[PDB]
RNA sequence: AUGGUUUGGCACCUCGAUGUCGGCUCGUCGCAUCCUGGGGCUGGAGCAGGUCCCAAGGGUUGGGCUGUUCGCCCAUUAAAGCGGCACGCGAGCUGGGUUUAGAACGUCGUGAGACAGUUCGGUCUCUAUCCGCCGCGCGCGUCAGAAGCUUGAGGAAACCUGUCCCUAGUACGAGAGGACCGGGACGGACGAACCUCUGGUAUACCAGUUGUCCCACCAGGGGCACGGCUGGAUAGCCACGUUCGGACAGGAUAACCGCUGAAAGCAUCUAAGCGGGAAACCUCUUCCAAGACCAGGCUUCUCACCCUCUAGGAGGGAUAAGGCCCCCCGCAGACCACGGGAUUGAUAGACCAGACCUGGAAGCCUAGUAAUAGGUGCAGGGAACUGGCACUAACCGGCCGAAAACUUAC
C-alpha cells in the first residue's frame, strides 16, 4: 500500500530514535606487560595470542 | 471411518454385491461409522436374479472395517475390506447366511441374530 | 550426531555434509581452523566421533571413517598419531575459541583447536 | 533407565517367550460372552512387535474365510494365559506389512535352519 | 476442606485394571511439600496456605527468600505456590513446617490439576482456533491457509475486540478437571493419575480435590 | 398504524473513479423464535397437537439440478429459523454469471448494425503511513531501592442435545394404543489439554537396490540422479487417536399461579404488605488482571559513604541487597522476552552403559562351477529418551542500582 499523509516531525524523530546502538561491555587485558580494553567474549583468545590488537 | 459416497461389499445372501453409503445414523452431522453403526444405503451391483435390485434404497450395518478400532482391553482389530449387511427395521437381516467374519461389537449393540449366523467372530 | 534443529548450514544436507567433511579434513591436516561459529558448533561432535573411531582402531572402524572424509593421508594421520595420542583422555578432544568478527558481514568467527595437554 | 522403570517393573508380566516376526503362533484369549468368561484361540503370523517395555505390543495376521484379519495385543495383559510359538521364520525384514497385498501360496513364509 | 499438593510431572504410561481394561495413567511425583506460611482473615483478609517444594543448594537462594524461610524456621525450596481455602475449617488442619505426603488421597478420588501448558510459538489461526482455511486449488491466488475477512465496510469501520487472530498461543496456566486417581505409591511418593495433564515433563503441577466432587 | 427487507417515487453527496450477482472463509447483531426451557385456553381423554404470552444462552446437517439467490427433490435430524451490517466482507480468494473487443442462430432494419433474446471463449494491480485488532518488548511511575506470595474491582471463554432401561405396559381409554413427574446407562456435533496405545511425518538413522564416475584394481564403501527409488522408522509436531468438559446448588426476576384485603358492606394476586417461579439475569465454574492514578495487601533482606557549587537546594562520584550485559543452554522462542546453570557445577556437548528403531555387518573360515548361502554373532551401526563421568566450554569481569520535607491525632 501507500501512505496517505506526511508523517510529522514528532513521530518521525521519535521512532527514528529507536534505531540506535549499544556499546560492548569492555574489560581490561594484561597484554604482555601493558593493558588494553577488549570485550569479555574474546578474553581468552586475547590471552592466548589470536586477537589482532591495533 | 466410513462416509458418504463410500462403496462397500455385502456379506449376505440378498442378491447384492456392492452398496453405497448415503448416511450414518446415530445423530446429526455424524461423519464416521464404525463396526456396528447403522447406515442407509443403496445398491450399485447385483447377482443375476437376486431379490434386491440395482437402485434400491435399503438400510444396513457395518460389521467389518479396514480402519482399526480400540477395545476396552487395549486390543485392536483390522480387517482387509469394508463389508456390510442388509437389515430390516427390527434389526434382523434379510438374508439367511452370513459370509466372512464380523466383530464382537455386534453382540453389545444388540445385533445378535447376525452373530448367531456368523461363522467366525473375532 | 544430534541433527541441526532448523535449516541447514550452506543450503542443503548435501552441502552441509560435504562441508563438515572438508573441515574435518582441514582440521586433522593442520590442527587449527578459523571459521564462522555455528560451523564449529556443528563440527565439534562430528570430529570427536571420527577421533573415537580412530582410537578404537580396526579395519572396520577405519572403513567407517573412510566412508566420509575421502582422504587417505588424513586417515593415516589419525590412526597413526592422533588416535593413540588421545587414548586416555576420555571425551573432549576439541576446543573452541571465539575471535574478532568478520568485516564483510559482522559474522562471528571462531578458532577450533585440538588440545595437546596429555 | 526408562524413567518409569520403577513404576513398571513391579507391574510387568514375566515368562513371555522370545519370539519374533514371522514366528507363526496361536494365542489363547480371554473373552466374555453372556457374562461368562471363557477362552478362544487365534492363529497367525506375527508381523511385528513394537517395544516400549510394558507398552509393548504385537500383531497377528490370519486368513478367515477369504478375509484377512489382523489382531493386535499388548504383551503383558491378563487377557493372555498362553502364547505358544508353533514355527519360526526366515525373514529379512522386521515389519512384514508386505503380506496385505498377498493372498494364497505367495503369503507363505520359510522356517529357520 | 480442600486437599491439595504440589508435584512434578514425569511422563505417561499404561496399567491395567481388575476387569482387564487399560488406563492411560500419567505419573506425578508429589515430593513431600512444606508449609512455609499461612493466610488468615486477621492478617491478610483471606484463608489460604502456602507451600514449598524442591531443593536449592543454600547459596542460590536470595536473602529475602532465605528470610521468608528462616523466619518460619524451615529451609529453602524451589517453587512456592498457594492454595486458597475457605476458612478456619481448612486452616485448623495445617501447621507451619509440617510435611505433606501423597497418602492424603485415596483410589477413586476425583482431582483437578493445574499446570503451565506447552508452548507453540507464534501460531496462526488454523492452529489456535481451528479455522477452515481456504481451498488449495480452483483459482486461489495465495490464500491457501490464511483466514479471510475481518469485518464490514463503513459500519462499524473497526474490528470488534476479541476478533481472533494469530499470535502466541501456549504458555498459559491451565486447569484440567475431574481426573480419577488409579493408584497411590507411598514408597516412592507417587500418584498415578488417569488422563492427561498439562505441561512438559519436568515442570510443576498442582493437584487438588475437585470442586464438583469434593 | 408499524418495520424499512421487496418492485417502485424524488434526484439530495459521490462520474479530476464510492469496483458491481452468487459462492468460500470469517463474524457480529435484532427477535417479529425452527428446536431445547417455562407457561395460560381448548371442539385438550392419553400419545400427538392447534393458537397465545414471556424468553436470545447455545445450537440451527450433509447432498443431486441450476452461474444462479429463491425453489423442488433424496436421506437424516431434537431442529433443519427469519433478517440487518455498501442486498456485511474482492488493499481477503474466486470470476461461473452480467457488462469491452471475436463468432454464430432467431427477429427487426434495404445497410452500416441493434435486442431487459440466446449460444462457446475472454489479463482481477499495490512493499500497510494512521486509526482499529491479536500478541510481545523498552521506559517511567505507584515519596527510599529491591525479591517473593497474592486479594479482586472489572473483562473475557464455556453454556448444545439425543436414544434405550426401572418408574409402567401402570395413569388414561371401548380398544387401538399409551404417559406426566422423577431416577439411571450409553452415545452425536463442539472445545481444550496430552502423546501411554493406534495412525501420519521423518533431507546428518538403518537396510536393500538401478545406471554411472571416482577411491590404482578384486572386495568394501562414497558422490550425483526430487533424500535417486523402495520396505521400515525412536524423539518432536500432530489427529483418525486418549482422557476430560458442558456441573450441582443459591439470590433477585419475566410470563404465570397465588394467600391476607380495602377504596366500592360482597368481590379483587395490590393499592400497604407476604410468597413460589425459566436454559435468560448476579453469584458459583476456567482464564487475565493493581498503568484498578482510590496506582492495593501481607512479608523479607539491605536498612550507610564521599566530594563540590556556597551551603541555595541541587549536583556529582564509589556502594550494599539486587538486577543487567558477555558465556553454556531449553520440549521457552520472529528478535527481545521467559526458564535454568555459571567450577561451592551435571546446563550443554563428548565418553561409558541402558531402552528403542533397523535386522544378522566387515574380515576370516566352510559348501558351491557361479550367482550366492551358512558359522563366528541379538552381530554391527546409530539422532533427540535415561543414569553415571567434570575430559572440552560455562572465563582471572564490566555496568546500573538506596530516603525534600510538612501539619493535626498520637
Amino acid at each position: 500500500a501507500v501512505p496517505k499523509r506526511r508523517m510529522s516531525r514528532a513521530n518521525t524523530r521519535s521512532r527514528r530514535a529507536q534505531w540506535k546502538a549499544e556499546a560492548p561491555g569492555l574489560v581490561t587485558v594484561s597484554v604482555a606487560g601493558q593493558q588494553r580494553k577488549v570485550p569479555r567474549r574474546l578474553l581468552k583468545a586475547a590471552r592466548l595470542g589470536l586477537v589482532d590488537l591495533d | 471411518m466410513i462416509q458418504q459416497e463410500s462403496r462397500l461389499k455385502v456379506a449376505d445372501n440378498t442378491g447384492a454385491k456392492e452398496i453405497l453409503c448415503i448416511r450414518v445414523l446415530g445423530g446429526s452431522s455424524r461423519r464416521y461409522a464404525g463396526i456396528g453403526d447403522v447406515i442407509v444405503a443403496t445398491v450399485k451391483d447385483a447377482i443375476p436374479g437376486g431379490n434386491v435390485k440395482r437402485g434400491d434404497v435399503v438400510k444396513a450395518v457395518v460389521v467389518r472395517t479396514v480402519k482399526e478400532r480400540r477395545r476396552a482391553d487395549g486390543s485392536y482389530i483390522k480387517f482387509d475390506e469394508n463389508a456390510a449387511v442388509i437389515i430390516k427395521n427390527d434389526n434382523d437381516p434379510r438374508g439367511t447366511r452370513i459370509f466372512g467374519p464380523v466383530g464382537r461389537e455386534l453382540r453389545e449393540k444388540k445385533f445378535m441374530k447376525i452373530v448367531s449366523l456368523a461363522p467366525e467372530v473375532l | 550426531p544430534k541433527p541441526t534443529k532448523g535449516p541447514r548450514l550452506g543450503g542443503s544436507s548435501s552441502h552441509q555434509s560435504a562441508l563438515l567433511a572438508n573441515l574435518a579434513t582441514s582440521l586433522f591436516e593442520h590442527g587449527r581452523i578459523k571459521t564462522t561459529e555455528p560451523k564449529a558448533r556443528a563440527l565439534r561432535p562430528y570430529a570427536e566421533k571420527l577421533i573415537t573411531h580412530a582410537k578404537k582402531g580396526a579395519l572396520h572402524n577405519r572403513r567407517e571413517v573412510m566412508k566420509k572424509i575421502r582422504d587417505k593421508d588424513v586417515v593415516h594421520t589419525l590412526f597413526a598419531e592422533i588416535g593413540p595420542f588421545y587414548a586416555d583422555r576420555n571425551g573432549g578432544y576439541t576446543r573452541i575459541i571465539k575471535v574478532e568478527n568478520r568485516k564483510g558481514d559482522n559474522a562471528p568467527m571462531a578458532v577450533i583447536e585440538l588440545v595437546r595437554e596429555k | 533407565m526408562n524413567t518409569l522403570d520403577f513404576v513398571d517393573q513391579a507391574s510387568l508380566r514375566d515368562d513371555i517367550p522370545t519370539f519374533s516376526p514371522g514366528d507363526t503362533v496361536n494365542v489363547h484369549v480371554k473373552v466374555i460372552e453372556g457374562s461368562k468368561e471363557r477362552i478362544q484361540v487365534f492363529k497367525g503370523v506375527v508381523i511385528r512387535r513394537q517395544g516400549g517395555g510394558i507398552s509393548e505390543t504385537f500383531t497377528v495376521r490370519k486368513e478367515s474365510y477369504g478375509v484377512g484379519v489382523e489382531r493386535t495385543f499388548p504383551v503383558h495383559s491378563p487377557n493372555i494365559d498362553h502364547i505358544d510359538v508353533l514355527t519360526r521364520g526366515d525373514v529379512r525384514r522386521a515389519k512384514l506389512y508386505y503380506l496385505r497385498e498377498l493372498r494364497g501360496k505367495k503369503a507363505k513364509i520359510k522356517e529357520k535352519r | 476442606a480442600r486437599k491439595g499438593i504440589l508435584g512434578t510431572k514425569l511422563g505417561m504410561t499404561q496399567v491395567f485394571d481388575e476387569n482387564n481394561k487399560v488406563v492411560p495413567v500419567t505419573v506425578v511425583k508429589a515430593g513431600p511439600n512444606v508449609v512455609t506460611r499461612i493466610r488468615t482473615t486477621e492478617r491478610d483478609g483471606y484463608s489460604a496456605v502456602q507451600l514449598a517444594y524442591g531443593e536449592i543448594s543454600p547459596r542460590k537462594v536470595i536473602k529475602p527468600v532465605a528470610g521468608q524461610f528462616a523466619a518460619a524456621g524451615v529451609n529453602p525450596r524451589r517453587h512456592v505456590a498457594e492454595l486458597r481455602l475457605d476458612d478456619e475449617a481448612a486452616v485448623a488442619e495445617y501447621e507451619v513446617g509440617q510435611e505433606l505426603t501423597a497418602e492424603i488421597f485415596s483410589d477413586g478420588a476425583y482431582v483437578d490439576v493445574t499446570g503451565t501448558s506447552k508452548g507453540k510459538g507464534f501460531a496462526g489461526t488454523m492452529k489456535r482456533h481451528g479455522f477452515r482455511g481456504q481451498g488449495a486449488a480452483h483459482g486461489a491466488q495465495a490464500v491457501h491457509r490464511r483466514p479471510g475477512s475481518i469485518g464490514g465496510c463503513a459500519t462499524p469501520g473497526r474490528v470488534f475486540k476479541g476478533t481472533r487472530m494469530s499470535g502466541r498461543m501456549g504458555n498459559d496456566r491451565v486447569t484440567t478437571q475431574n481426573l480419577k486417581v488409579h493408584k497411590v505409591d507411598a514408597e516412592n511418593g507417587v500418584l498415578l493419575i488417569k488422563g492427561a495433564i498439562p505441561g512438559r515433563n519436568g515442570g510443576l503441577v498442582v493437584v487438588r480435590s475437585a470442586i464438583k466432587r469434593g
